[PDB]
C-alpha cells in the first residue's frame, strides 16, 4: 500500500547554536497504529538525525515521553498521527526549561519528589516478623494515588506551577499524600511542613487541569484537595498546642 | 563553563485565554464578583430597611431599575454556575471507602443537589406562602 | 576529566541496581555510593513488569518445589547452589519490599496475596495488581531517597570501566545533558544494566536495553555467558511486540487461528478445558516454548490470520465480560484500546510471539562477582547461575531484590578490603577511554547507524528465533559480521555537546553487535536443543546430557572476534536422567 | 531547592471561611438573588409577602438577624478571597492584596454585624 503523509511540526533548539527554540517541519509516513513517538524516531533516523527527545517504555509506562502537543501535554507514545490529520505541533514540555529540543530540566520536578520524603517512616516492623496487614480497603485509600509515573504532564499542565515555580506541584503533593495514607506509615508530621507551606498545597486554586491530563488517572487535584483538608487539620491543631 | 543555554519560556497574563479549559477555570473564578456584588446589594437592604419605609423603597425601586435586573439574572446565573461547580469540586476533598473501593463523588453531588432543592423550596414556601 | 571519589560505584539504577545501593548503604552507613543511570531511575525497564514476583509464602509450598520448578524450568543448566540461595532468600526480600511500601495485592484477611506464574504447580507470585514492576521500581527508588549515602548520577551514561592488574578501579561516564566526560573511581563496580532485548528487531523491551552493559564486560575479557537462551514471549502485539502479560490466559482468554480453533490441543496440551475452567499445563496454560512453537507451526499451516503488522493468533478475551476485564486486567485492556484498536470486551486481540527476556549476561560466581576482582553484576544483564535454559515466570523480578542486595553487601566487602591501585595506569586507561571516544566521533564514513540497527534487528528475528537452523544461524553470523564492518564506517553527524543522543544511540548499537555476536556464535555451536534454544537440524532436536549439560562462556577477543569455552553446571540435589 | 523549614501558611485560615462561604452561596444563595433581585422587585410574589413590613418582621426576628448575617457574610469570605488570588492568576500586583481584600472582608462583615445588632 501507499502511506498517507504528514506534515510534523517540531520546534528545535540548540543552544550551542540558538537564540531561541524555532519550529521545523517534517514529513511522515503514518497509518492508523504510527504514534508520535513512532514518527519522532522517524525523523532522527532518516530526516534530522540531532533530534534529541527522552523516552523508553513505548507503552505509556516508564513516564519519559512527556511532551506539548498542540498545547496539551502527553506522551508522545500514546498520541497518534492518525488523530492530527489538521496539523501537528510538537514543543517541549511546558512549564520547565528548554535544555534541547524536546529535553527540558526536570530537577525541580525530581527535588520536589525528593523533599516530601515518600518513604515509609517509622515503622519498626522486621521482615523475619513477616508482613504488615493491609486489607484491600486500607490500600483503596492511596491506591490511585500511587499510580504516578512520574511524567509531569501535571506541571505542565498546571497554570499555578507556571506562575510560581517553587510549587512543589500536582505530583509530588500526590505523592506526599500517598504515603500519608497508608496504614503502614506514621511519618506524616515529616512531610506536613512541606505541604503546609505556601509553596505547598496552598498554591493550588484547584484549576484541575492536572488530573485532565493524568495520562494514569491519579487524579491529583483529588490529593491535593484532601491535603488542603490535611493540611487545615494540622493548623488547627498546630493552633491548639500551647505547649 | 556550560554549553547549557536554558531556554526559559515566558508565562503570560493571557496565558488562560488560550486552552478552553483554563477559560473555563476563570469563569468558574468569576462568579466570585457577582457574588460580593450581591453581598453588597444586601447590605444597602439591611440598612435602607433601617432607615425606614422611605429608603426601603428607594431600595426597591432601585433593584425595580431594569440594568439593575440584568445585573442579577446574571447575578443569579452566576450562583448556579457557582453552585454545579462546587458541586463537582467539593467531594474530592473527601476520601471515603465503601465496601472495599473509594466512592466516587457523583452520590455526594447528588445529594448536595438534592439538599440544594429542598432548600430552595422551603425557603420560597415560607418567604411566599404568608 | 572531573574526578569523583566513590566506594561503590553501581551501573544501573532499575529494580536490581537500587536494591544493592540500599543494601550498600545499609551495609556501612559511612560510604559514599556512585548510583549511575543513563536515564531517571524511574524509566528503567523494571517498570513494565507485570506478572509478579515469586516468593513462597504459602503454608503449603516448599523451598524444595521452588528450587524444583526453577532447575527443570532451566533444563538443568541452572547452577543448584544458586538456585538453592535463591529460594530461601526470597520470602525475605519480598517482605522487605511490602516493609518498604510496596502495595501487593492483599487478601481480605490483609495477609497478602498470591497468584500463579510460568506453569508453576503452587501458586508463588506476589502481584502489585497489574503494576508489579510499577511498584516495585517506584517503592526501590523511593526507599533510596532516606539513604544520603547513596549520591545519583542520572542520565549519566557509562562509557567504561578501569580495571588494572585484574582489577576494577572505577569509571569514566558522560553527563548527557552537559555532554561533559566524568571519572568515577571505586574500588567496587557493580553492573546492573538489564538485558540485551534491543538487538532483536521485534521484542519487549524499553529503548534502553541495549546490553552497554554486557558490552563493557567483553572489552575486558570477561566472557557473557549462556547467551543462546534468549526468552521469547507467547503473546506480544503486532509490529510494538509489546507485552501481554500471561496473566490474560491465567484469567482464562483463548487462543486461536483464523479458523477459531483452539489450536494448542494438537501440539500436545489437549485436551481443550472449558472456556470457565482453565487447568494448568493445559492447553494456553500450557509450556511458554510450546506454546510459541504453535504459533510457528500455526504459521507453516497456513492458519495465521494475516495483518498489516504481520501474521498473528488472536488472544480471545470475550468471554471475561467488562467486569472481569477491569478488575484483574485493566492495562492489558488500554493497552489493546491504544496500539493495535481493539476493545478486548467486543473484540480479539492479535498476538504475536516477541523476544523477551535475556537469559544469558556476564557471568558471575555466587557472589555476584566477575573474574575482575570487585567488578560484579547482577540482574539481567547478569549470568549468576539462576535461570540455566529457561527463566521462570516471576522469577526475574525476585532474583533483583534477592541477588541485588548479595551484590550491595558484597561488592561493600570488596570494596573494604581493596587497597590501592596504580595510579598512572588508572589514568592512562582513562584517558584511553577518551582518546576512543574521540575516535568514534572522528569516525567517517557516511553509514547510517538507524540502519544497522534495523539490520542487526532483522538479522535477530530471522536466523535467532523460536527454531533455529545452521543455514539461517550462519545468515545471522555472517550478517552480524558485515554489520561490524560498517559500523567503522559510520559518520555521527551531530557534533552537539547537550543530551546529544545520535552519539550515544551510535554506542548503544556498537555494545548490540558485540552482543549479538555472542549470542549468535553461542547458538550455532550449541548442537542440541535445551530450554529456548530449540534447533531443527538432524541431529539437534533433542536435549543432550552426555555432551551438553554445561554452560556457553563467549569471550571477544581484541582481534573482534568471539570465541567460546565451557563450563560446567553444579549439581547438589537435582541431577537429570 | 527547596526550603526545608519552610513557614506553615496561613491560608488554611482564609480557606476555611471561604470554604463555608462557598457551600452557603451554593446551596441558598440562587434562590435568595432569585427572591431579592428577582421577585421582589417585579412584585412577583403574593399579596403582601415581600412587603416593607414584613420583612422587617423576619429582619428583626431572632433567626432573620443571623439569617441575614450570614446571607451577606459568608458569602464575602468565598468572594473576595477567590478575588485576592484572581489578581495573582491575572498578574495584577496589588500591595498588601492580603491586606486590601481580607480588610475589606472585614470591614464589611462588622458592618453587617452592626446592620444585625441594628443602626
Ligand atoms: C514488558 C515486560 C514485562 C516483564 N514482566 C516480568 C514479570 O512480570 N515478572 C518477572 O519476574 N520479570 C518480568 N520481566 C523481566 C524483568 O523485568 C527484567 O528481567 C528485570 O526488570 C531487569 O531489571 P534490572 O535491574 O536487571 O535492570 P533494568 O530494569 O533493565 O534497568 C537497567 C538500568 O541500567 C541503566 N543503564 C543501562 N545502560 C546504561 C549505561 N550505559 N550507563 C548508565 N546506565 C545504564 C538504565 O538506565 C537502568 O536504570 C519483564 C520484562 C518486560 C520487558
Ligand atoms: O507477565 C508476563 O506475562 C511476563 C512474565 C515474565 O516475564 O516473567
Ligand atoms: S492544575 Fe494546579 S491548581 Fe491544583 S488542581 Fe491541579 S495543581
Ligand atoms: S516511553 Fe515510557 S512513557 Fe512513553
Amino acid at each position: 500500500a501507499e502511506m498517507k503523509n504528514l506534515k510534523i511540526e517540531v520546534v528545535r533548539y540548540n543552544p550551542e547554536v540558538d537564540t531561541a527554540p524555532h519550529s521545523a517541519f517534517y514529513e511522515v509516513p503514518y497509518d492508523a497504529t504510527t504514534s508520535l513517538l513512532d514518527a519522532l524516531g522517524y525523523i532522527k533516523d532518516n530526516l534530522a538525525p540531532d533530534l534529541s527527545y527522552r523516552w523508553s517504555c513505548r507503552m505509556a509506562i516508564c513516564g519519559s515521553c512527556g511532551m506539548m502537543v498542540n498545547n496539551v501535554p502527553k506522551l508522545a507514545c500514546k498520541t497518534f498521527l492518525r488523530d492530527y490529520t489538521d496539523g501537528m505541533k510538537v514543543e517541549a514540555l511546558a512549564n520547565f526549561p528548554i535544555e534541547r529540543d524536546l529535553v527540558v530540566d526536570m530537577t525541580h520536578f525530581i527535588e520536589s519528589l525528593e523533599a516530601i520524603k515518600p518513604y515509609i517512616i517509622g515503622n519498626s516492623r522486621t521482615a523475619d516478623q513477616g508482613t504488615n496487614i493491609q486489607t484491600p480497603a486500607q490500600m483503596a485509600k492511596y491506591h490511585q494515588f500511587s499510580g504516578c509515573i512520574n511524567c509531569g504532564l501535571c506541571y505542565a499542565a498546571c497554570p499555578q506551577f507556571g506562575l510560581n515555580p517553587e510549587f512543589i506541584g500536582p505530583a509530588a503533593i500526590t505523592l506526599a499524600h500517598r504515603y500519608n495514607e497508608d496504614s503502614r506509615d506514621h511519618g506524616k508530621k515529616e512531610r506536613m511542613a512541606q505541604l503546609n507551606s505556601q509553596n505547598g498545597v496552598w498554591s493550588c486554586t484547584f484549576v484541575g487541569y492536572c488530573s485532565e491530563v493524568c495520562p494514569k488517572h491519579v487524579d491529583p487535584a483529588a490529593a491535593i484537595q484532601q491535603g488542603k483538608v490535611e493540611s487545615s487539620k494540622d493548623f488547627l491543631i498546630a493552633t491548639l498546642k500551647p505547649r | 563553563t556550560t554549553k547549557r543555554k536554558p531556554y526559559v519560556r515566558p508565562m503570560t497574563s493571557t496565558w488562560w485565554k488560550k486552552l478552553p479549559f483554563y477559560r473555563f477555570y476563570m469563569l468558574r473564578e468569576g462568579t466570585a464578583v457577582p457574588a460580593v456584588w450581591f453581598s453588597i446589594e444586601l447590605i444597602f437592604g439591611l440598612f435602607a430597611l433601617k432607615n425606614g419605609p422611605e429608603a426601603w423603597a428607594g431600595f426597591v425601586d432601585f433593584l425595580q431599575n431594569p440594568v439593575i435586573v440584568i445585573i442579577n439574572l446574571i447575578t443569579l446565573a452566576a450562583a448556579l454556575l457557582h453552585t454545579k461547580t462546587w458541586f463537582e469540586l467539593a467531594p474530592k476533598a473527601a476520601n471515603i471507602i465503601v465496601k472495599d473501593e473509594k466512592m466516587g463523588p457523583e452520590p455526594i453531588i447528588k445529594s448536595l443537589w438534592a439538599v440544594t432543592v429542598v432548600a430552595t423550596i422551603v425557603i420560597l414556601f415560607v418567604a411566599l406562602y404568608w | 576529566m572531573q574526578t569523583f571519589q566513590a566506594d561503590l560505584a553501581i551501573v544501573g539504577a532499575g529494580g536490581a541496581g537500587l536494591r544493592a545501593a540500599i543494601a550498600a548503604a545499609q551495609a556501612n552507613p559511612n560510604a559514599k555510593i556512585a548510583l549511575i543511570s543513563k536515564v531517571y531511575p524511574m524509566r528503567s525497564h523494571t517498570v513494565a513488569a507485570e506478572g509478579g514476583s515469586a516468593a513462597v509464602a504459602q503454608d503449603h509450598d516448599s523451598f524444595e518445589y521452588h528450587f524444583h520448578d526453577t532447575v527443570a524450568g532451566g533444563d538443568w543448566l541452572c547452577e543448584q547452589d544458586v538456585v538453592d540461595y535463591f529460594v530461601h532468600h526470597c520470602p525475605t526480600e519480598m517482605t522487605q519490599l511490602e516493609l518498604w511500601g510496596c502495595p501487593w495485592s492483599r487478601r481480605p484477611d490483609g495477609s497478602v496475596n498470591v497468584r500463579r506464574f510460568g506453569g508453576m504447580k503452587i501458586e508463588r507470585t506476589w502481584f502489585a495488581a497489574d503494576k508489579t514492576g510499577f511498584h516495585m521500581l517506584h517503592t526501590l527508588f523511593q526507599t533510596s531517597l532516606q539513604f544520603p549515602q547513596i549520591q545519583r548520577f542520572d542520565e549519566h551514561f557509562v562509557l567504561d570501566i578501569l580495571v588494572d592488574d585484574g582489577h576494577v578501579r572505577g569509571l569514566v561516564a558522560m553527563n548527557m545533558m552537559e555532554g561533559t566526560l566524568v571519572q568515577i573511581r571505586a574500588n567496587a563496580v557493580v553492573m546492573a544494566t538489564g538485558g540485551a532485548g534491543r538487538v532483536y528487531r521485534y521484542n519487549t523491551n524499553g529503548g534502553i536495553v541495549t546490553g552497554d552493559g554486557m558490552g563493557m564486560a567483553l572489552s575486558h575479557g570477561v566472557p557473557l555467558r549462556d547467551m543462546e537462551f534468549v526468552q521469547y514471549h507467547p503473546t506480544g502485539l503486532p509490529g510494538s511486540g509489546i507485552l501481554m502479560t500471561e496473566g490474560c490466559r491465567g484469567e482464562g482468554g483463548i487462543l486461536v487461528n483464523k479458523n477459531g480453533y483452539r489450536y494448542l490441543q494438537d501440539y500436545g496440551m489437549g485436551p481443550e478445558t472449558p472456556l470457565g475452567e482453565p487447568k494448568n499445563k493445559y492447553m494456553e496454560l500450557g509450556p511458554r516454548d510450546k506454546v510459541s512453537q504453535a504459533f510457528w507451526h500455526e504459521w507453516r499451516k497456513g492458519n495465521t490470520i494475516s495483518t498489516p503488522r504481520g501474521d498473528v493468533v488472536y488472544l480471545d478475551l470475550r468471554h471475561l465480560g467488562e467486569k472481569k476485564l477491569h478488575e484483574r486486567l485493566p492495562f492489558i485492556c488500554e493497552l489493546a484500546k491504544a496500539y493495535v484498536g481493539v476493545d478486548p470486551v467486543k473484540e480479539p486481540i492479535p498476538v504475536r510471539p516477541t523476544a523477551h527476556y535475556t537469559m544469558g549476561g556476564i557471568e558471575t560466581d555466587q557472589n555476584c562477582e566477575t573474574r575482575i576482582k570487585g567488578l560484579f553484576a547482577v540482574g539481567e544483564c547478569s549470568s549468576v547461575g539462576l535461570h540455566g535454559a529457561n527463566r521462570l515466570g516471576s522469577n526475574s523480578l525476585a532474583e533483583l531484590v534477592v541477588f541485588g542486595r548479595l551484590a550491595g553487601e558484597q561488592a561493600t566487602e570488596r570494596a573494604a578490603t581493596a587497597g590501592n591501585g596504580n595510579e598512572a595506569a588508572i589514568e592512562a586507561q582513562a584517558a584511553g577511554v577518551e582518546q576512543r571516544l574521540k575516535d568514534l566521533v572522528n569516525q567517517d564514513g557516511g553509514e547510517n547507524w538507524a540502519k544497522i540497527r534495523d539490520e542487526m534487528g532483522l538479522a535477530m528475528e530471522e536466523g535467532c528465533g523460536i527454531y533455529r537452523t545452521p543455514e539461517l544461524m550462519q545468515k545471522t553470523i555472517d550478517k552480524l559480521a558485515e554489520l561490524q564492518e560498517r559500523f567503522k564506517r559510520v559518520r555521527i553527524t551531530d557534533t552537539s555537546s547537550v543530551f546529544n543522543t545520535d552519539l550515544l544511540y551510535t554506542i548503544e548499537l556498537g555494545h548490540g553487535l558485540n552482543v549479538a555476536e555472542c549470542m549468535a556464535h553461542s547458538a550455532m555451536a550449541r548442537k542440541e536443543s535445551r530450554g529456548a534454544h530449540q534447533r531443527l537440524d538432524e541431529g539437534c532436536t533433542e536435549r543432550d546430557d552426555v555432551n551438553f549439560l554445561k554452560h556457553t562462556l563467549a569471550f571477544r577477543d581484541a582481534d573482534g572476534t568471539t570465541r567460546l569455552e565451557y563450563s560446567d553446571v553444579k549439581i547438589t540435589t537435582l541431577p537429570p536422567a | 531547592m527547596i526550603n526545608p523549614n519552610p513557614k506553615r501558611s496561613d491560608e488554611p485560615v482564609f480557606w476555611g471561611l471561604f470554604g463555608a462561604g462557598g457551600m452557603w452561596s451554593a446551596i441558598i444563595a440562587p434562590v435568595m438573588i432569585l427572591l431579592v433581585g428577582i421577585l421582589l422587585p417585579l412584585g412577583l410574589f403574593p399579596g403582601d409577602a415581600l412587603s416593607y413590613e414584613r420583612v422587617l418582621a423576619f429582619a428583626q426576628s431572632f433567626i432573620g438577624r443571623v439569617f441575614l448575617f450570614l446571607m451577606i457574610v459568608l458569602p464575602l469570605w468565598c468572594g473576595l478571597h477567590r478575588m485576592h488570588h484572581a489578581m495573582h492568576d491575572l498578574k495584577i500586583h496589588v500591595p498588601a492584596g492580603k491586606w486590601v481584600f481580607y480588610g475589606l472582608a472585614a470591614i464589611l462583615t462588622v458592618v453587617t454585624l452592626i446592620g444585625v445588632v441594628t443602626i
